[PDB]
């Protein structure tokens, strides 16, 4: 239920939230710390009432309606700002990460520094999931070990310098292009070229798109939890819609979605089974908590 | 606004109507919705309803204008369920005069069409999975020979019919009576003398021409189909064994099959029962309407059934013969009996379907932009034309129509044409017409401009982008198609061609045969189509293939507009005359829209239309109607209309209208003054000299004419050159020469050799920056693209110059301040004059148009100098090539359509340019001192002889190229070449071109290929490489050395 | 496909219903004693939802709502806030869609200029300058209101607006701006009561009024808040980034945006409906008609754009 | 029970149909090729019918029509009279109900004053005085026409009407009155063409025009005649007792009564519909809206009553 204990979030599934006796009680056909940091995430087969919303409103409990398992995040309550200029009088807990994000965002130098930190975290996740953890490999995802290490080292040696955002984007594209071929070799799926715009008919392409959708939903949940808007991207262009969501999701995109997609293509599993496997893997690695921690660290390590 | 949606949908349409309308409105009754809405939301709802609309869909939207006054806004779907005011009935309770003859002929020809596939040679070739061997004889020819065998020589038209009508007949001894072209002594053709009765001859022509027209060689034309010989239809030089193999039938013809013979007997008995059917034999044989409608049905049915999968529910289950093999695997697919029976069933179904096409096809009705009157005195002839068309509506419907829109350029003739053809339609049903622009290739920008001018969305107007393609795959793909045994499997329309339409394609009447998203189905389902005349030419000029189906169906189910119809080259005029004749043949109404129509061309086209309309009236409508074509004349000053049954009274009426128009044209104030310029007489030197002169010339023109605001002077100019390679050379010469003196110059290169998307981008920029009006300096200087360019430099004077090919005369609504024009033909001079100050009023009197004394093709010393484009030929030479002698000096004072519309007398065809043009046009079109009238005077439509003797777009053999990005790397671009459904790789033929920039000269109105490609791929939601192969073609003549490509100059031939 | 969010006409206030998905359609159910009635909601034409007392929503219905960009808010019945946190009240708990990705230019401009107190008081002054102009426009220079029985004293309205503008020009800080806004609102209430011969009107707070004018004003505040929330979400600006009403109200940008049309279109219609003996549904429909006719949503979006642009 | 004849809104022009009784209902049938469609006629809300080209009626349908006081007229298609008796034309052949018994006071007044030529020219002058007043009213002192695009030159209309009234005051006999009416109608046509920027308008006679204005005027003449016939029948006055147009037109009282609204409501609407690209059905509905909004039938009834009363 506790999707991300680092942020105090809860996931409710197949239960009706209502108020009887002045206290919210989730009558499933639960003991929750109703306080300024509760942040419920209602899921499949859940219905809420107006009284439930009122009692969750005079407790500082932000409420969001997410999909099945946690992603996507359809709609959620809006987090307020803890800026001293405003004086929000409520039981809520306004966040203070938007202030730091705005304070570092406009200078291109600090934006680039944060983007390079993002890429470093991405590569570290690749090396941890692909090599340090053999659970995926033992599941049937034997890799070329040394080749992946060489590619990660080359990507790090390219990202550690060459300023300008386009250079970082090109480096990320090259890393992904090499990584896809390495994964194809590892799983022996054969020759494979990713079809842009989600037009591919191969199992790998559709599974990769589904994983992209799940990761984007998770990133939206993380940004909503922290309170940063989606516009203030760090990697993508300032004109890209939902840039921050894509940047946050890219941390766990290549590390987890690619191996699970290739393994599900090998096994020939259905889309629902692949999605369930992806959700289980994301739960295992504390993906949401990792993205929240990475955003918090990026914000704090630039002041 | 408050709207009220009422649905009369049924069955499957009701579910989708409820699903769509429950999201936009609240229910009020069982089938009634109502909601407040905005105009944009209303348009969104209407387009959503029209996209997914079946035949049962019927949705009406009401509106409250004024208290106690409701107003029907639109009806989506079947409009017959509501009356004019939108009410509903309280209870509902329960003209083709040759449809049956056409149906019987089509069915019989379908049954006998592939009877020649029983040959041992053909069966072996179908079963030969190894190296293919070309058949000595075409299967159509042996099918015709078998028909001759069965019918018997000299037999009467009733004897063979009764013999075939006897089901108890298995006398295969008739095979002994057969002939064999493989055998010696040269057996007579099945059409000569009495080898075929007059009806079996018609069926034999239908059989022999179900894949290609019998184009042969060589009084002969008038005697058709008699002079048809074996050498006319295919045939190849092969050994005697191969020739003999095509005649032996080991497994027997499909006569033993019970179902085939039963259906044949049924058809024969039905034909015999018909009263007087065996009497119209010679009449039906030479009737273009009956034969061509029968052949269209037969060919479409064959094309549909040749793609269907095998069926064991009809035909002998264990028949030994076969008809085709699946191309995917090569295994045998269809038995011959099943194929013939299916082709006959679909032929009968199509013959039944065709009469319903005038009510089942989508139409455009209730449009207000075509009925709304104007408020400005300038555009007040568009209302006189609409009133004149409405006064004729009934007589035009009853007898026909041949309109002539002779309004001068810049008057807004597109809206006038739309309003005229909408007025000619029945208000209850709606209108359906085509806009055939006289261009070689239609860009998307021109189609969008048509949509904007007519005020129609993509749910009402479709655009057939690109240009027509001559047969290139006729050698390679035909091999595979013949090997598979289904030669009628090629697409009805070309492959790269795309129809930009977003309307009702769900339950179209001809969905079964054409497809659902196929380019023929969108071409037919669109109420209004914007194509080129080259797209509709394959209706009448298709020799080999099924390319004639979709254009022909569009012709039968729509009207016709020929924009810029005189822009066609003189050699291509007979093809246009044939197209007009067939437009009049199948009941279409043609409206010519050109400002410079000479009398001879108009007379020839009218004669063709009248000849076609007579035969159409003989088959469709109340019998006995007199052929009185309702001719109409439209102009910027008035509109007339009269009936004419001969070219003798129509010519007089046209002359009267032309005289009146000229009299009214003389009194007009002058807005263009032309001055002759004499140039000083290879490429790198002549172009350099011209660029040197066009600095002083441009400076003088800018000083004379310009716009002044805040002490800054900007002037827009145009330089037109006859050919492209000289244009590119002169562009380089200007570019590496710099500004003349302190006069900052922005140059734009615009010709037809750029990528199509690049060309459309250049057109889009030039159509947005060159829109002017009187006293518009404040807005002119505030335009962003102009603003940046002006602010960047410090010079107060700017020269925005456009260097354009003859492609800038058609479809370009541009207002220039001055122009330097090379002389090609008087029409070009008039059209380019009609663009300098075309939107503004007020003339300073100084010369604004400069004509060079002689064209480049004369400076190089080539003779004839006025050719491609032009009219000068060795047979019609000119005594001079200097404009000081070929032009009347009085014409430079005022240039308009006057020299072109009227015919000067006496004609001096070797000293005056317009006299030469008129002499040539009256020599070809009419007669004067292989005539065009032979297309309808003699039965030449039964063979492809005319299409080969007078070809269309003959000469150069262009090849399709593109800048295809690499599959692995999007950044890398590869110079490809469409060879046969596969883009090869030709990087070795392309090289970069280096351009040198002079002082104070940049390029304006250009585009980057990559950015435009990705932008249009995103707009169309298509793959980037797919977008490149679909809208980035460039047609270049084959050159061994290759070409040099620059983004701002296009592809220049390299040697 | 659904209409552009700025071109949508409907707005829904729901009570004593159950919002759910029935056969792929978003519908709400009302219990008629012996039967349950399912009513469809045109999500492709609705800007936002308002769920009052006794409402409830499910995850499927909320998923289909947050896929056409339909905002959902949990208001309180009878013109009452959701609750009252001691001295402050919150009226609507907004559930903005998060799967839809919004434009990213106006948001950057807002976050760039929002953290400077002087640059944020400049924005409040510019916001009030448009409110005054639209009040003038609607009350005087438009005939639709006058043909419906609204006959305002032109001279009195002119002098009131002039005095309000003069006070605005010399505003030292936010408190005086709020005081001037309150004074203008009270004087406008008096003028509107006189114009419709409504009698003696005294404004009641926290939904304690009994006369139709007070109830209709309290109800129309919710429509104004819904339109303002829709506009702010469409531009991508968070509700929390307020410029004037951030001292006491959570999500104050909604109230600041709604103030533009609250006194110019809601106010005359409240008294016009009261004088006509209208029920709450009729007043709601009349207010929606007034907002759609005057393009209030477009005005809010354009004013937000202008403030963001001039902030630079 | 049916509505009072003066409070009925509908008017029906029918063509290419068959009017009959189907299951006790008066309906007309149109042949759709493979089907026949039956459309109901609201007899309890229809003042009169007009049967154009290709219509037919039965005895049962006509019996049910002449039981709610619904008049029936056989007009001609395309704004053409029924026929042309040499130099004169008749447009509508009226079938007035005879089983309904009409009031018997106005009829006595009319027959009492009608046989005196001086007392009948006094009536014509009084009829023209109301026509001028209503022209002035509709063209100038009413906003509905101006809000729809009608912007008449106030000074030119005023001087034209003043000159017409001055000519009326010094009218010696009927011929000069007719000449003045024709002059005023022509000047009004010119003014209306200018006002709607219609261009150059020249009036065509006997339905020979091609431009939309001429066709719409010829069509609206029929609606005016229908309303006038309804009013005259309702008051019980026979159609034949004319005061002005009795010299050349059978049943001239219909034309005299219709002249009151022909130039004041039909004329502006004809050009307004022409400029808007309207078909004949839309123009007919717009004209019916104008007549119902302005209460043209009530004006005709009241004017007839006033002329009859002042005759004594």
């Amino acid at each position: 239920i506790l999707h991300s204990k680092r942020a105090n979030l809860y996931y409710l599934q197949h239960c009706r939230v209502l108020v009887n006796g002045g206290r919210v009680e989730y009558v499933t056909d639960w003991n929750i710390p109703i306080a300024n940091t509760t942040s419920l995430l209602l899921g499949t087969g859940t219905s809420i009432t107006q009284a439930a919303m009122r009692e969750l409103a005079r407790a500082g409990v932000l409420v969001g309606f997410c999909g099945g398992g946690g992603t996507p995040l359809f709609s959620a309550n809006e987090v307020d700002v803890e800026v001293s200029w405003l004086t929000p009088q409520s039981e809520y807990r306004p966040t203070e990460y938007l202030q730091r994000w705005v304070g570092f965002w406009f200078d291109e130098e600090k934006r680039l520094v944060a983007a390079r930190h993002f890429q470093r975290a991405r590569l570290e996740r690749i090396r941890h999931s692909w090599l340090e953890d053999r659970v995926l490999r033992d599941a049937g995802f034997a890799v070329d070990a040394t080749a992946l290490a060489v590619a990660v080292e080359d990507s790090a040696r390219a990202l550690e310098q060459a300023p300008n955002h386009e250079h970082l984007l090109t480096e990320e594209a090259r890393l992904s292009k090499r990584l896809f071929k390495l994964a194809a070799q590892a799983t022996r799926y054969g020759e494979f070229v990713r079809a842009k715009r989600g037009s591919g008919g191969d199992p790998a392409n559709r599974f990769l798109d589904h994983g992209n959708y799940l990761a984007y939903g998770l990133a939206a949940t993380a940004t909503w939890v922290l309170g940063i808007p989606h516009g203030l991207a760090v990697l993508h262009g300032k004109t890209r819609r939902g840039g921050l969501v894509f940047d946050v999701a890219d941390l766990i995109k290549d590390s987890l979605i690619l191996p699970q997609a290739f393994l599900s293509a090998m096994r020939g599993d259905e889309e629902q089974d692949f999605r369930q496997a992806c959700l289980d893997n994301l739960s295992r690695a504390q993906a949401l908590d990792f993205m929240i921690d990475t955003l918090k660290d990026v914000a704090q390590r630039s002041t | 606004m408050n709207i009220l949606l009422v649905s009369q949908c049924e069955k499957r349409a009701l579910s989708e109507t409820r699903r769509i309308l429950d999201q936009f409105a609240e229910r009020r009754g069982e089938r009634t919705w109502q909601t407040p809405i905005t105009q944009a939301g209303l348009d969104t709802l209407r387009r959503l309803l029209k996209k997914s609309a079946r035949r049962n869909t019927a949705v009406a939207c009401h509106w409250i204008r004024g208290r106690d006054h409701s107003e029907l806004l639109w009806i989506v779907g079947d409009a017959s369920r509501f009356n004019a005011q939108g009410a509903v009935p309280t209870n509902r309770t329960c003209d083709w005069h040759s449809a049956e003859d056409i149906r019987l002929l089509t069915v019989m020809a379908a049954l006998f069409h592939d009877i020649g596939k029983a040959s041992q040679a053909f069966q072996a070739k179908l079963r030969n999975r190894g190296k293919p061997m070309a058949d000595a004889y075409r299967h159509e020819w042996v099918s015709l020979r078998l028909f001759e065998a069965f019918v018997g020589p000299g037999s009467s038209d009733e004897d063979w019919l009764r013999r075939l009508a006897d089901k108890r007949e298995t006398g295969d001894a008739w095979l002994s009576q057969l002939a064999r072209d493989d055998r010696q002594s040269a057996p007579p053709g099945p059409f000569q003398k009495s080898r075929l009765p007059p009806l079996a001859q018609a069926v034999g022509w239908l059989i022999v021409s179900h894949h290609r027209l019998p184009n042969g060689d060589h009084a002969s034309l008038a005697r058709l189909p008699a002079p048809i010989q074996s050498q006319w239809c295919g045939a190849r030089d092969a050994d005697a064994k191969e020739k003999a193999a095509c005649w032996q039938f080991p497994h027997g013809l499909p006569f033993a099959s019970a179902h085939w013979r039963a259906r044949t007997a049924l058809c024969a008995q039905s034909m015999l029962e018909r009263p007087g059917l065996l009497a119209r034999g010679p009449a039906l044989l030479h009737d273009s309407y009956v034969m061509h409608v029968s052949r269209l049905i037969l060919m479409l049915a064959d094309h549909h059934y040749s793609s269907l999968p095998a069926d064991s529910r009809l035909g002998d289950p264990n028949f030994p013969l076969h008809a085709n093999t699946d191309r995917d695997s090569g295994k045998l697919k269809q038995r011959l009996d099943e194929h013939l029976l299916g082709v006959a069933l679909h032929s009968r179904k199509l013959a039944g379907t065709l009469p319903r096409l005038e009510r089942q096809l989508p139409r455009l009705a209730r449009h207000k932009g075509f009925t709304r009157r104007v408020e400005q005195p300038r555009f007040r002839w568009q209302d006189k034309a609409y009133d004149c068309a409405m006064a004729c509506r009934e007589q035009a419907m009853e007898h026909g129509f041949f309109g002539l829109n002779l309004a001068s350029t810049g008057c807004g003739k597109t809206l006038a044409n739309g309003r005229i053809l909408y007025a000619l339609a029945d208000p209850q049903r709606g209108a359906r017409f085509s806009i055939a622009l006289g261009l070689r290739s239609l860009t998307l920008q021109t189609g969008q401009a048509y949509r904007e001018r007519l005020g129609l969305g993509d749910d009402d107007l479709a655009i057939l982008v690109g240009g027509s393609a001559a047969r290139e795959l006729f050698e390679k793909q035909q091999e595979r198609l013949e090997r598979s045994g289904s030669e009628s499997a090629q697409e009805l329309l070309a492959e790269n061609s795309h129809v930009h339409f977003a309307g009702t394609l769900e339950d179209g009447p001809l969905r079964e045969w054409l497809g659902r998203n196929s380019a023929g189905n969108r071409l037919l389902q669109a109420p209004i189509l914007a194509c080129t005349i080259d797209h509709l030419m394959p209706a009448s000029e298709s020799l080999r293939g099924g390319h004639q189906i979709a254009p022909l169906l569009r012709l039968m189910t729509s009207d016709l507009v020929l924009d810029e119809v005189d822009d066609f080259d003189i050699d291509d005029l007979p093809a246009l005359s044939r197209l007009v004749h067939w437009a009049g043949l199948f009941g279409s109404r043609v409206l010519l829209s050109s400002a410079t129509l000479p009398p001879a061309l108009v007379q020839g086209l009218f004669e063709a239309y009248r000849s076609g309309r007579e035969i159409f009236q003989r088959h469709r409508g109340a019998p006995g109607r007199a052929t009185e074509i309702r001719c109409a004349w439209f102009d910027e000053f008035s509109s007339q209309s009269s009936a004419h049954g001969a070219v003798t009274s129509f010519s007089e009426a046209h002359a009267t209208f032309v005289a009146q128009r000229l009299a009214k044209l003389e009194q007009l104030p002058p807005r263009r003054q032309a001055q002759l310029c004499t140039v000083h007489a290879a490429r790198p030197a002549l172009c350099r000299e011209l660029a040197g002169q066009m600095n002083t010339w441009m400076a003088d023109l800018h000083r004379c004419h310009h716009t002044e605001h805040q002490g800054r002077r900007i002037s827009f100019g145009l330089l037109r050159l006859a050919n492209i390679e000289p244009l590119i050379e002169l562009a380089q010469a200007i570019l590496a020469q710099g500004a003349p003196e302190g006069l900052h110059v922005h140059l734009c290169v615009y010709h037809s050799r750029h990528p199509l998307l690049v060309r459309s981008a250049i057109e889009r920029q030039l159509d947005e920056l060159l829109k002017r009006s009187d006293d518009d300096a404040a807005a002119l200087f505030a335009r962003p693209t102009l603003a940046k360019a002006l602010q960047a430099s410090t010079e107060r004077d700017h020269l925005f110059v456009v260097l354009a090919s003859p492609v800038a005369e058609v479809g370009r609504d541009h207002d220039y301040d001055w122009a330097i024009v090379e002389p090609s033909s008087m029409r070009s001079i008039i059209q380019l004059a009609g663009r300098i100050r075309r939107h503004r009023s007020g003339f300073s009197g100084e010369a604004n148009l400069y004509l060079l004394s002689r064209n480049i093709r004369s400076l190089e010393g080539q003779n004839p100098a006025f050719q491609r484009p032009g009219f000068e030929t060795p047979d019609f030479p000119l005594d001079s090539h200097d404009l000081h002698d070929l032009l009347d000096p009085a014409l430079l004072a005022r240039i308009d359509a006057s020299p072109r519309i009227v015919e000067p007398f006496p004609l001096f065809p070797r000293s005056r340019l317009v006299d030469l043009e008129h002499r040539r046009l009256r020599a070809l079109m009419l007669a004067d001192d292989l005539g065009v009238p032979l297309w309808w005077q003699t039965p030449a439509s039964l063979s492809g002889a005319l299409q080969t003797s007078q070809p269309f777009r003959a000469g150069a053999k262009e090849r399709c190229y593109a800048l295809l990005p690499d599959e692995d790397d999007e950044e890398r671009l590869h110079f490809s070449r469409y060879e046969e459904g596969t883009w090869s790789n030709q990087d070795n033929l392309l090289r970069n071109l280096d351009l040198t920039y002079g002082p104070r000269i940049q390029t304006w109105g250009t585009v980057n290929y990559r950015e435009e490609l990705v932008a249009m791929a995103g707009r169309e939601d298509l793959d980037l490489r797919q977008c490149a192969m679909r809208y980035g073609e460039v047609r270049l003549r084959e050159n061994t050395q290759g070409w040099s490509y620059h983004p701002y100059l296009g592809f220049k031939k390299y040697n």
